[PDB]
């Protein structure tokens, strides 16, 4: 899980 | 009130009050900077993050991003596409290119007219999402790096790094790269800093008109709302400031120059476009008033592996009378947009  | 009129906000911290960043924070949340969503803080003149942005051109952007924009009547859906990996350097040539460059203008609002005239034409590359950091280790004041805020919780206790979230993020711009209508995973604050080059112009719509944003843009997107209920979350949807004035959603624009921060604010749709070649760091903070923001933030359904902060450990350290209730699905608090986080009570 990330930042986009 | 603090800031009735919900107008960005501009503070100019000295050298002492600049060294503690929360306090800060809390100090312009008393001053009302939060009700806009947005906030400029210009950081004292002496103060440099890094000494040349000369030595950076090997620095690789593993995944730029070709932006094409489809739609009309101040209403868009922007797609990515991911192009091959390329050097600041290469990144820097295309920007500063003839084809991509800043067209001529005097005044930012001709600029700010072509950007919205031209947006679906000649779609620009962003150099968006970069893991990194241009700051110099033994820089200690305002480090996106590190700016110790309970946000670290996440990390330190529960040992879960997200990235670009509690861990830096580098964006190179080139002119009409877009950022579509979003708040912060999560609903938690955002710092930007830009490091150098051409400004980058932003649009904000105060907190507590965000539900109105959201209600235009469902029904002016019925399906994708369908499909999802956060569907702005996939940060593909852009508004013109014409269609927003259209329609009563209250909103303000600001431009952040290099050396100049920006904060976001819990649940600030905020939205924007760099003018020219330049380079932005960011990161996500929070403080004890988004602990409820957290709690209550509607989160995307529909695409794997969005970012899902679990509450349970905020809950249990900072609302330890409240946690039992919460737990159950029985805590029914209301936020106000208007209160200061309470850290600002010393200033009030
Ligand atoms: O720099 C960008 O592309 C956009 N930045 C943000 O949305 C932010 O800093 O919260
Ligand atoms: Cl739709
Ligand atoms: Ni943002
Ligand atoms: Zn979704």
């Amino acid at each position: 899980a990330r930042k986009s | 009130t603090l800031n009735p009129s919900a107008r960005i906000m501009t503070f100019y911290p000295t050298m002492e009050e600049f060294r503690n960043f929360s306090r800060y924070i809390a100090y312009i949340e008393s001053q009302g900077a939060h009700r806009a969503g947005l906030a400029k803080v210009v950081p004292p003149k002496e103060w440099k993050p890094r000494a040349s942005y000369d030595d950076i051109d090997d620095l690789v952007i593993p995944a730029p991003i070709q932006q094409l924009v489809t739609g009309q009547s101040g209403l868009f859906t922007q797609y990515n596409i991911q192009k091959k990996a390329m050097t600041v350097r290469e990144f820097r040539k295309i920007a500063n290119s003839d084809k991509y460059c800043t067209p001529r203008y005097s005044e930012f609002e001709e600029l700010e007219r072509k950007y919205w005239k031209n947006l679906t034409f000649n779609p620009p590359i962003y150099g968006a999402d970069v893991n990194g950091t241009l700051y110099e280790k033994h820089v200690d004041e305002w480090n996106i790096g590190r700016l110790r805020t309970i946000l670290d919780l996440v990390e330190k206790e529960s040992g879960i790094t997200i990235e670009g979230v509690n861990t830096p993020y580098l964006y190179f711009g080139m002119w009409k790269t877009s950022f579509a209508w979003h708040t912060e995973d999560m609903d938690l604050y955002s710092i930007n800093y830009l490091h150098f080059g051409e400004p980058k112009s932003w649009y904000s719509v105060p907190p507590e008109h965000g539900k109105r944003l959201e209600r235009l843009a469902k029904g002016f997107f019925p399906g994708s709302a369908q499909s999802c209920e956060a569907f702005l979350r996939h940060k593909m949807t852009l508004i013109s400031p014409l269609m927003l004035k259209k329609y009563g959603i209250p909103f303000d624009k600001v431009t952040q120059e290099a050396g100049e921060f920006m904060i976001t604010f819990p649940y600030g749709y905020h939205a924007g476009f760099n003018h020219g070649f330049n380079c932005a760091e960011s990161t996500n903070f929070a403080t004890r008033r988004w602990i409820e923001y957290g709690k209550q933030a509607v989160l995307c359904s529909c695409r794997k592996d969005m970012v899902k902060i679990s509450m349970d450990v905020f809950v249990r350290k900072f609302q330890p009378e409240r946690y039992k209730l919460w737990k159950a699905g029985k805590d029914n608090t209301v936020i106000d947009h208007t209160l200061p986080t309470p850290e600002a009570a010393e200033f009030l």
